[PDB]
């Protein structure tokens, strides 16, 4: 009963136009494929597997065009922030996010990226406390985790360092996830309470009573004044082999650089933009600090790359270092919509058509994308556009022998006299 | 030569020193650091000089003087040269201390004999004297000072170990007996009343039997309260028991060869400064 | 046979003369000694040319500025005197003394410019130079000024001590815990970094953010230690028990390093880490003084308790006083003076005279009528101002008339009676009048 699909898309722009807010459509049109990617996915012929996740990207792509046109839309200039030298680190970077919208989209983009990573299940059997056979085994003079680090290696029981694996991988998904508390809470109860408070710097200074303007999300002061210091340490702590890959790489995160070889290699598209997103940010944060003397000198231990990226030039770089992935018609889309380079593209896959029709999903959603881009931002799209992809659109509603709602996708066009 | 000065008095501006001793003589001086250059001396007793103190320069120059002569002589500078002015001896033996009253009293003096009376010689309109004795002390008196107040009062040290405390009275025109004190084992030798107009009242009694007695009275009220300054005796007799204006310090003459200084802390107790 | 001879004079004075003494009791050992106008005494010096001795009663008052007229006329134009309500007689009105000022004339060497010097740090109003959106902000960042001031001194004075300690330590992490302890997370962190001591260098970068999430998770890390863990270096827990934010009140306590070092690098512990959002200077310094006792004499001491007393400072001020006296007369009057003229704290009526006399009285001694004099007005006592700075005008009318330094004091307010009355006396006594 599959086949249906063409109606769900079809059925949301029925009830719009039936009710006289736009941001609705995507929001559906995300669910629907969404709840597609899940029929393809259950039980089938590993022929849907393919057809399968095509969906899912489908429906990742609605959700991030909802969030990010909310934004850059549904945006109605909100009060200025003014601040004083007095003021803490925290509301500073508070007010960079407000005011500087490019930046912003970037988190926005990251969100985006980490709603839709993939977490390892929860390790089972994990051990009643830290480091047990080499204690067991004698041999720890100290129980602290710069231990091995102060002699040889050759002090941890294999056995530990095989379980301090395990869950620094897994606390490291948690991490790329955007699962921070789940980190903290794996970390506290699985005995690693140093590794916890390492956590806990990811937080810049905040104080309810002199930073007023958040006087209401606190009531006690929190995160670390000394947080560039705080930043190289982490940095540095990351660049010290003898630890293990995975850790390495949750310092290289917090610090804002790209995690080592071993671990980076294993990231994909998403992932790796995740990464590489994660660092223009750090550093364009660290940059509006320092140009507001907000940095104290003392801090600053060790050099970080102070230049940051565009996100233009993230994308091309990643892109070469995924092509396939890359490549891909949606993602190309995701991309596009990330650049907001959007019409840009509608238009270019139009002329496409005059091997876009190889691929079922791409015709639909251009179509219905260029139709939700028109509603909310009336004008968006050449009205050629429109027209030429609702044509080939409607042919295809006619070779799956529904016409029975051609009307709803008429709605658009005095062209729709020639029907 | 001079062996030995019994008493030695400042001026009001301390710019006129005035030593008396054995020999009779009473010689001032020009003081000023270390040169105190002889203008004076004064013959006029049949015994040592005993005592010397001027008056408040309220009343000119006056310098009223006791000896062994039991007789009382006021002096006074008149145009660059001393003359006896009068004499007050109605005493029965050597006169031992000599001092004036708070000049708002008027003129009044002080005496102090060993017939165990005590006077207060005010000085009429002509310039005369119109004697208010009192009997003080039974085997004879070794001193009395006066009180500042603001009712009148003076202590007397006698000979039979006592302190009293005399108050003036309209209704008896002469002095009227209200307290005294004992605690001495021998000749209350010297007794002082403080010009510290505090909290409460104090008062040093030195003696012979080398103790020093501080009287401190609350108030108008409740009676002295007995308190040896230490609880040994000294080396050897004490004599002298003077207070400080500014700063409510007491010195004691010991016939010992130096003059102790004794302060009060906030135990009430008194300690050595110096 | 007994013999008649017609030239016993010499023997007849000399009978005649141990009669004298005897009946009076006048024993050779004789002394007298009573005390000047001008404060002082004369006691006989059979060695002079009068038989007694001008003696310079000795001062207690020993502070080298305080025979200066320079200092007493600067002093003067802090004030401004105001008549009684109850007499004419002068008694200030506004003061705008602080420790601060007789700081230019001390040594920046000398304890007692570290004990003026600390005295302002923790009296002397600070001022804020910005704007603040609200007036709770500006509390708050006043006292992170004072609180950084404060915290930076100690660490001047326990400076030394600890670069001492840091010169024999044989041991890496001892050192981290020491530059800690000089209030420096930078050098600590980065020698942290450089002994291969990674994750402890994260954790120090803490080491000044009260974070309170950090303060919980350090003192678990604590307590699962003690409750078993094997082992664990005994520094590495030193640094933890910092990071907890209560390095003696707990378990694991630094308390036993109490006779490692000055009291005073201790408190520091207290003071920059000990949890500083949560509590005011004064109850953390207090939080700090109920865990160890200090020297009874020592006046840097006694200082921090009459800050941290704040509620009651006059009854420890009183304590203190019967206890010690590393606070001199001078200094205690400056006190209770500046804390009264400022709203900093308050005072009894009576303990600021007392305080007042105690000094005006010790300045008499020296000689300095002046100065002596500015100091009564202080007085809060009517009666007693007006007897004390009479009785002393006249007494001294000459001396307080030659300089305009001289000028400018009784131009202080002494009354224009009191002042040509005791001028009147200066003459009837001279013998040149009108």
């Amino acid at each position: 009963y599959q086949t249906e699909r063409f109606t769900k898309f079809s059925d949301t722009l029925k009830e719009f136009k039936i009710e006289q807010d736009p941001f609705n459509i995507i929001r559906e049109f995300r669910s629907a494929a969404g709840q597609l990617a899940l029929d393809l996915a259950n039980s089938g012929d590993e022929s849907n597997v393919i057809s399968s996740k095509d969906w899912e990207l489908e429906a990742r792509f609605w959700h991030l065009v909802e969030l990010l046109l909310v934004f850059r839309n549904a945006d109605l200039d909100l009060d200025e922030m003014e601040l004083h030298p007095y003021n803490s680190r925290g509301l500073f970077e508070k007010k960079l996010m407000q005011d500087n919208k490019q930046l912003y989209q970037i988190w926005i983009v990251m969100v985006w990226l980490k709603e839709n990573t993939y977490v390892m299940e929860r390790p089972k059997n994990v051990p009643t406390s830290k480091w047990l056979n080499s204690i067991t085994s004698g041999g720890l003079k100290s129980c602290d985790l710069d231990f091995p680090l102060r002699e040889n290696t050759n002090v941890l029981d294999v056995k530990d360092k095989e379980e301090d694996h395990i869950f620094f991988k897994y606390i490291y998904e948690l991490i790329l996830a955007g699962a921070i508390d789940e980190a903290l809470e794996e970390a506290k109860l699985s005995d690693n309470i140093s590794i916890c408070m390492i956590l806990c710097g990811i937080q810049e200074y905040l104080n309810p009573v002199i930073d007023t303007q958040i006087a209401n999300e606190f009531n006690t002061q929190q995160g670390i004044k000394k947080h560039s210091l705080w930043r190289r340490t982490v940095y540095s702590l990351s660049q010290q082999a003898g630890l293990d890959p995975y850790e390495r790489a949750i310092y290289s995160y917090l610090s804002g650089a790209i995690p080592n070889q071993e671990v980076l290699q294993y990231s994909d598209w998403e992932s790796d933009l995740h990464i590489h997103l994660n660092q223009i940010l750090q550093t364009e944060i660290e940059n509006y600090l320092l140009e507001n003397n907000q940095v104290g000198t003392d801090e600053l231990i060790l050099p970080l790359p102070s230049h940051a990226l565009t996100v233009q030039e993230v994308l091309n770089r990643v892109a070469s270092r995924h092509p396939s992935e890359s490549e891909h018609p949606i993602r190309v889309l995701m991309a596009s919509v990330i650049l907001d380079s959007l019409p840009s593209v509608i238009h270019s896959s139009v002329e496409m058509l005059l091997d876009i029709i190889d691929k079922p999903y791409l015709l639909r959603i251009v179509t219905h994308l260029a139709i939700c881009l028109d509603i909310i931002n009336p004008g968006s799209v050449e009205e050629v556009d429109k027209s030429k992809l609702i044509t080939t659109y409607i042919s295809l509603l006619k070779l799956q022998g529904l016409y029975e709602n051609i009307p709803i996708y008429a709605t658009f066009l005095n062209e729709s006299d020639c029907l | 030569h001079n062996e030995l000065i019994h008493d030695a008095v400042l001026d009001y501006y301390g710019k006129r020193l005035a030593t008396c001793s054995s020999d009779k003589t009473i010689k001032i001086f020009e003081v000023e650091g270390e040169t105190h250059k002889l203008i004076d001396t004064l013959t006029g007793h049949e015994g040592p000089v005993w005592r010397v103190d001027w008056a408040h320069p309220k009343f000119g120059t006056i310098l009223a003087s006791c000896s062994y002569d039991g007789k009382v002589l006021i002096w006074k500078e008149e145009n660059g040269r001393w003359s006896q002015i009068a004499v007050h001896a109605v005493h029965s033996a050597s006169v031992n201390s000599v001092q004036w009253a708070p000049h708002e009293y008027g003129p009044l003096l002080l005496v102090a004999s060993s017939d165990g009376k005590v006077s207060v010689v005010e000085f009429k309109e002509n310039g005369t004297t119109s004697p208010i004795i009192i009997d003080a002390h039974a085997i004879g008196v070794n001193s009395a000072s006066w009180a500042p107040a603001t009712s009148r009062k003076f202590v007397t040290g006698g000979a039979d170990n006592l302190v009293k405390i005399w108050k003036y009275n309209s209704d008896a025109q002469t002095y009227v007996l209200e307290s005294t004190l004992e605690g001495h084992s021998d000749w209350v030798r010297d007794v002082a009343w403080s010009p510290t107009v505090l909290l409460r009242s104090y008062l040093a009694s030195v003696s012979q039997d080398r103790t020093c007695i501080i009287w401190t009275q609350d108030n108008e009220q409740g009676p002295w309260k007995k308190t040896l300054l230490k609880e040994e005796k000294f080396p050897d007799v004490l004599w002298r028991a003077s207070w400080s204006l500014s700063g409510n310090v007491l010195a004691l003459s010991g016939g010992d060869n130096k003059v102790t200084l004794w302060k009060e802390n906030l135990e009430g107790k008194w300690e050595p400064a110096g | 046979h007994h013999s008649q001879d017609p030239f016993s004079e010499c023997n007849d004075e000399i009978d005649n003369a141990k009669l004298i003494m005897k009946e009076r009791r006048f024993t050779a050992s004789y002394t007298f000694a009573k005390f000047s106008t001008g404060s002082m005494l004369l006691t006989k010096d059979i060695v002079g040319k009068s038989g007694v001795s001008i003696k310079r009663l000795p001062t207690e008052l020993q502070r080298k500025f305080l025979f200066d007229d320079v200092y007493l006329d600067k002093e003067i134009e802090k004030v401004t005197i105001e008549a009684r309500k109850s007499n004419p007689y002068p008694q200030i009105s506004e003061s705008s003394l602080l420790f601060k000022d007789a700081l230019d004339y001390m040594e920046k060497t000398s304890s007692d410019y570290n004990l003026w010097k600390l005295s302002s740090i923790l009296f002397d109003p600070v001022s804020y130079p910005y704007k603040t959106d609200n007036d709770q902000v500006k509390m708050a960042l006043l006292k992170k000024e004072r609180h950084c001031r404060l915290t930076s001194w100690i660490v001047s004075q326990i400076g030394p001590e600890i670069e001492e300690k840091i010169r024999n330590s044989s041991n890496e992490i001892e050192q981290i815990f020491l530059y800690l302890l000089l209030n420096d997370v930078v050098r600590a962190s980065k020698l942290a970094i450089e002994s291969k001591n990674g994750h402890l260098s994260v954790l120090i970068s803490y080491l000044g953010s009260n974070d309170p999430r950090i303060r919980d998770l350090a003192e678990l890390q604590l307590q699962k230690w003690s409750t078993g863990g094997c082992s664990i270096d005994k520094n590495i827990s030193k640094i933890y028990k910092l990071l907890s934010g209560s390095p003696f009140e707990g378990l694991f306590s630094l308390k036993e390093l109490e006779s490692e070092f000055s009291w005073l690098c201790l408190l520091n512990l207290t003071l920059c880490y000990g949890q500083i959002d949560e509590y005011s200077l004064e109850s953390l310094v207090q939080s700090h003084l109920d865990k160890f006792s200090l020297p009874y004499d020592d006046p840097i001491g006694v200082i921090f308790q009459l800050y941290a007393a704040n509620e009651n400072t006059e009854k420890l001020y009183k304590e203190v006083r019967q206890r010690t006296n590393a606070l001199d007369v001078q200094f205690c009057w400056y006190l209770i003076q500046t804390l009264r003229f400022n709203g900093t704290r308050v005072f009894s009526k009576e303990t600021s005279d007392e305080a007042t006399f105690a000094f005006a009285a010790q300045l008499e001694f020296a000689q300095l009528h002046g100065h002596s004099l500015f100091v009564s007005c202080f007085l809060n006592d009517d009666k007693a101002a007006e007897d004390t700075i009479k009785r002393l005008v006249m007494r001294e009318i000459t001396l307080l008339r030659a300089s305009t330094n001289d000028h400018i004091l009784n131009r202080l307010k002494i009354p224009s009676q009191l002042i040509f009355n005791a001028q009147a006396l200066k003459d009837r006594y001279e013998g040149n009048y009108l």
